[PDB]
């Protein structure tokens, strides 16, 4: 309720660039898995929240390296006796691989698919995922359809060449005595990124996840 | 922009208040403050140059940092064919000036 | 098309823009040496040099003209009108500007004249016009006898005064400038009134199917505003 | 003997004349390089550069002292406190001259003592002071406590300020000038004092045959005023 004004001193450009714009390191995803799914799974996307959506959905054409830092936190259940040092692995399946069924799964000691091995008592693990993408950017937007038959037309606006892969993590030694709760934060941080085409924002709140729908509000 | 038929004439008096200063309430105030006459008669259009704005945040919120007024000068004269109401648009943009700082999240979800 | 910026105002004009100086002279500052036998004054380049537009004027088919003088119509407006209460010395030109509105299906002849020291008639009596019937403000007054000029002469011979023609089917607008027009080198703006600025309907205005409203603005802009100067020191 | 010629207004002073500069910096008008990141101001050189003297007041034997907030002093008073009502933006120094009338027997020393954001005490309280504490406009305050300085700090180390000592056995005069003290190029006049000018009686005044009176003139003159444009041009 109090008129405040300040005199604003400004200068350089640099902070508005669309690599620092574009280049902050955001919760992506966030899920929680019991001792014994068994397993964390999910494909890697933009669209999961939608602070980063509407970023990104300012552009029709970003192509971009992911940064993946996943930050695990575990909490026991029920006497006590510490929080164990498990052991966990961190598989990146590509678009054309299989993924793992269960946690004794064949496709974990697949050696095309690439795994981190890291610890509760260490530091987050991090890797680079390089633009694995056919074409030469990602289409946030796609006015067309994969193809032409039936069971394809009710999938508009999807295209195959926009995934961007799936990311496994396991509990290598997963059965302990008494109980277990892990956390896993994946964090994304876009590098060398480059856009175009930039698009209106969007004001409609999203009606879901793949069909940019809109309804009132 | 005035989108009105061709014949369609008139004036119109576009003020602009600095930042503090009070918006204008009749004609004359504003005519008195920095003005245009747009004739739209003859001028389909007409651009604006607003000096400078600024704003931040800091309950405390940024004061006002001007007004853009019209006031209808004359009255809208069209002939009997044309269509007795008109319609006038207005766009916005930022010179090669304009800077901002401290990115953060937007409130629109 | 373009635009007659003056400091503080723009007005958007044809491109006709003929620009009658009066007398072939532009306005322009009191002369040194002219300016030694009498008190020096401290020129205002802002803000008097602007544009003034007063309300606008509804052209009927019977109207007879109306009429401005200066700097009575802008003796309380703004800057300028700030300006005249504080000073008791006044020096300044003018530029009026006077535009129509009319479709091509309207008709009508406008005589925009500029009359120096028009002194009212009051037709009919032999007493002279009072205070109220001469200042009338930025308001201005009414012909009553436009043929004879409410001055007993005629408005067939007033074309010898700076005169600008608006025809509705050639032009809209008319532009004539003013130079300092008195016999004294500074005079006072409260008491008398250098100009008359007068437009009369020489063909009346008409037509079939339109507003016959037609409306007309007019706007005035001092051009070299000098006043006596009001912050001399007196020490030495 | 001289004269303290400022535009419209002059003093006669002593030949001191001594002229403290706070912080050996002359007053001077916002550097260019500093004023492309905000607004351009305009700079009135006329008349806000005058010296506005207050109504003299009286120095007696059980005298705390009085301050003057700047520009809180000025700002209903003349053209300084006309142009702060309609411009939002402001930045200007300042130049306070204290004068003092006694005669040969009179004795008291007096420190002009010029407090930066002087923020006031309200002592034995825990409310902040209202506006009506603060905000006492050319009438001014007195101090309370003046040997704490009214803001917890003590008069022994405020020697570390802009001073000039007034002995009566010695001069009668001070003049000290305040450059724009400041964080941010321009500031808001109506709401924020950068200066506080203390006049503070550290020996207290005595005589036996004189009047006990002894007032005490003050002179404050803006020197280099800016303030926001409030004219420019929107065509183009």
């Amino acid at each position: 309720a109090i008129q405040t004004r300040a005199v604003i001193n400004q200068h350089g450009t640099s902070e508005t660039l669309v690599e620092n714009f574009l280049g902050r390191a955001a919760l992506v995803m966030m899920k929680d898995f019991e001792y014994k799914q068994n397993f964390f799974k999910w494909t890697i996307n933009t669209r999961s929240y939608v602070q980063l959506r509407r970023k990104f959905e300012l552009f029709t054409y970003i192509r971009f390296d992911s940064e993946i830092t996943i930050v695990p936190t575990i909490r026991l259940y029920t006497s006590y006796s510490g929080l164990p040092n498990l052991t966990l692995q961190a598989m990146f399946v590509p678009v054309g691989a299989p993924t793992p069924k269960s946690q004794d799964s064949y496709e974990w000691q697949s050696a095309c698919n690439p795994s981190v091995f890291f610890k509760i008592d260490d530091p987050p693990a991090r890797m680079t995922i390089p633009f694995m993408c056919i074409n030469s950017a990602y289409g946030m937007f796609y006015d067309g359809f994969a193809g032409f038959e039936k069971t394809a037309n009710g999938l508009y606006g999807i295209n195959p060449a926009n995934t961007m892969g799936n990311l496994c993590i396991r509990v290598v030694n997963a059965y302990q005595p008494v109980q277990y709760t892990i956390t896993i934060r994946i964090y994304l941080k876009p590098k060398h990124i480059k856009a175009w085409v930039p698009r209106p924002p969007r004001t409609m709140p999203y009606m879901s996840i793949a069909n940019t729908n809109y309804t009132g509000h | 922009m005035f989108c009105g038929s061709f014949m369609a004439t008139g004036k119109v008096i576009l003020c602009y208040t600095p930042p503090g200063g009070s918006c204008p309430t009749d004609r004359e105030s504003a005519m008195l403050g920095t003005h245009i006459v747009w004739d739209f008669g003859l001028q389909s259009s007409i651009t604006l140059v607003i000096p400078w704005i600024s704003g931040s945040h800091f309950k405390s919120i940024n004061a006002n940092v001007g007004y853009v007024t019209c006031f209808m000068q004359t009255n809208l004269i069209v002939p009997k064919e044309a269509a007795t109401s008109t319609y006038i648009i207005g766009f916005a943009a930022a010179k090669n000036d304009f800077s901002l700082r401290l990115m953060r999240d937007s409130p629109d979800i | 098309v373009l635009q007659l910026k003056l400091g503080n105002s723009a007005i958007v004009t044809q491109e006709a823009a003929n620009m009658c100086c009066a007398y072939g002279e532009w306005p322009s500052y009191l002369p040194d040496n002219e300016a030694t036998a009498i008190d020096k004054p401290t020129q205002p380049e802002t803000s008097t040099d602007r544009f003034y537009t007063l309300k606008s004027v509804k052209w009927e088919g019977t109207s007879t003209g109306w009429w401005w003088k200066l700097p009575d119509a802008l003796n309380q407006t703004g800057m300028f009108g700030q300006n005249v209460q504080y000073h008791y010395l006044y020096r300044s030109g003018f530029l009026c500007h006077v535009q129509c509105n009319a479709t091509k299906f309207h008709q009508g002849a406008l005589l925009v004249v500029a009359i120096p020291e028009h002194q009212l008639g009051k037709y009919n009596t032999g007493t002279s016009a009072s205070f109220d019937d001469v200042m009338k403000g930025k308001t201005g007054g009414v012909f009553t006898h436009p043929y004879v000029l409410d001055d007993g002469t005629s408005l067939a011979c007033s074309l010898i005064f700076p005169h600008q023609w608006i025809n509705l089917r050639t032009n809209n607008s008319a532009t004539i400038m003013l130079p300092w027009m008195n016999c004294a080198p500074m005079d006072f703006a409260l008491r008398h009134n250098q100009w008359t600025l007068a437009i009369i309907p020489v063909v009346p205005l008409n037509t079939s199917g339109g507003t016959t409203m037609v409306p007309i603005t007019v706007s005035i802009a001092p051009m070299c505003c000098e006043f006596n100067g009001l912050r001399n020191a007196i020490t030495q």
